[PDB]
């Protein structure tokens, strides 16, 4: 906090640093698990066109700098974005009469659904501790 | 509305992840309701012996599905079901119910009855070349 | 290595992962989803 | 759905500008150290903010010298009283 | 967009005095008054208002102090600062830094305790 105040003093008020919101980690883990399922959380919001979690500006974690924590959370949000977007791409479900990708593609998407099921199983296997 | 899958309204104050899981599972419940309705209606003698027998087999499978659903309810009562575990367990049920609803909707759109119902079942079996179940 | 071993001796001086994955799947995968062994 | 993606990029650009400012401030601190100015991180930041406000360097230098003499007398009194 | 409450130069000077003295604002009131008197006094324009000229003067002064390496480092840092373009008044900051430079070779003339007599 002292260093951020010093940086703001040096920046002469021009760098409106987003206010560091201190959140308990025992919550950050929940947000991470939601990201692993592509779910937006209080700190990470889902950008629908990108199917991507967006970190809330000014996330502060105890014991770490809010900027470094934000960087870590940005990487985790990128991973969650990849998971959710890949799920959506693979989520093309039914070989309806409008399905033009053929049976080989449909079987590929079935295998991908199996893979994503295994991924979900792994995510659920992740202990929240 | 018609021979369509049932749509559901979810309480807006639910957790977004819970609401999305509910909306993902509800398609299975709607398909199950449609298949059970088709089985119970077309099992009447007026639908002909072929359509009646198909509906009866669907009704038996719906009974097995209800048994499965009751077992899932029991698992929920034990607290051993997580949202990801719930989603995984309903995924096979979701796909089976979706196949059953697609067959029901194909019979209904074709108004398939008796031998026509057998034609619709054959055409659905050819349509399920990629779906062994 | 031979020197160190001889010096210490004279001075008296000083599939399983697949099974684990199967158990994890059984604990976390739905009964009906076939495990893909390459994916597993 | 598109709009949500833009705010992240805008925030990243603002953070990059802030990081560049921080780097510049660190460079200025290093220069002051090389110049043996005697400013600490808090004092250096205050000096930077004051300089941004237009203070005359001759007046600032005289004020700094007088403040340093007063601070030295106060520090000697504080060290004598402890 | 509420540009961070950059407290007026008097408040900033008071905070600076408190930081330098290591005392609370209430303990530096006489020093604050002295600062206000100094700041209100007309100061002559700085000898050089050119960033590059100021950097060259700093390098020359460091060379006069036999700090040629420090002169080169100063010239490099000045080039970097000019290229960064974050500071609006490069000439003023350079003049301040030049005024605040201290010669490590000149043994500090230990300020006789007598200077405190005028501080009151």
């Amino acid at each position: 906090r002292l260093h951020q105040g010093e940086l703001q003093l040096l920046a002469g008020g021009v760098l409106q640093a987003p206010q560091p919101v201190l959140v308990k980690e025992c919550e950050l883990v929940k947000d991470v698990l939601n990201v692993l399922i592509g779910v937006v959380s209080a700190t990470f919001s889902l950008c629908q066109p990108a199917q991507a979690f967006v970190v809330k500006r000014g996330v502060h974690v105890s014991g770490a700098s809010p900027e470094s924590i934000s960087s870590l959370l940005s990487e985790v949000a990128e991973y969650g974005t990849c998971y959710t977007r890949l799920s959506h791409f693979s989520l093309q479900p039914v070989l309806d009469s409008l399905y033009s990708k053929g049976l080989v593609f449909q079987a590929f998407t079935s295998g991908l659904r199996r893979y994503l099921q295994y991924y979900r199983a792994c995510v659920l296997s992740t202990p929240p501790t | 509305a018609g021979r369509q899958s049932r749509t559901f309204l979810v309480d807006p104050n639910l957790d977004l992840s819970i609401r999305e899981l509910v909306h993902r599972i509800l398609p299975v419940a709607a398909s199950y309701s449609a298949v059970t309705r088709f089985i119970e209606e077309k099992s009447s003698f007026e639908y002909g012996q072929v359509n009646h027998a198909l509906a009866a087999a669907m009704r038996t499978l719906v009974k097995e599905h209800l048994i499965l659903v009751s077992q899932l309810e029991q698992l929920h009562r034990q607290g051993l079901l997580s949202l990801q575990k719930l989603w995984f367990y309903i995924q096979p049920a979701m796909r089976t119910m979706d196949i059953l609803a697609s067959l029901a909707t194909s019979v209904d759109k074709g108004e398939c009855l008796g031998g026509s119902t057998l034609s619709l079942l054959h055409d659905r079996s050819f349509s399920y070349t990629g779906d062994s179940q | 290595t031979l020197f160190l071993e001889s010096v210490q001796s004279r001075l008296r001086t000083p599939k399983e992962n697949l099974m684990k994955m199967q158990s994890i799947a059984e604990s976390h995968l739905e009964l009906d989803d076939v495990h893909d062994p390459l994916l597993a | 759905m598109a709009s949500s993606s833009g705010a992240g990029a805008a925030a990243a650009a603002a953070a990059a500008n802030l990081n560049a400012v921080r780097e510049t401030m660190d460079v200025l601190l290093e220069i002051s150290r090389i110049l043996n100015t005697g400013l600490d991180m808090e004092t250096l930041s205050i000096c930077v903010r004051l300089c941004e406000q237009g203070i005359n360097p001759e007046a600032l230098s005289s004020v700094i010298k007088e403040l340093r003499k007063a601070t030295e007398a106060l520090k000697a009194a504080e060290n004598m009283t402890s | 967009m509420a540009t961070p409450d950059q407290k007026s130069p008097n408040v900033l000077l008071q905070n600076l005095c408190c930081r330098i003295l290591g005392r609370s604002e209430a303990d530096v009131a006489q020093q604050f008054q002295y600062a206000v008197r100094v700041i209100g006094s007309n100061f002559a324009p700085t000898v050089e208002r050119d960033e590059f000229l100021v950097a060259e003067k700093i390098k020359k002064e460091l060379i006069r102090q036999r700090r040629e390496a420090d002169a080169a480092l100063f010239s490099e840092l000045h080039r970097k600062l000019h290229s960064q373009g974050v500071l609006k008044n490069k000439w003023s900051i350079l003049y301040l830094l030049l005024s605040l430079s201290e010669d490590p070779r000149r043994q500090p003339s230990k300020v006789s305790s007598y200077a405190t007599l005028f501080a009151q």
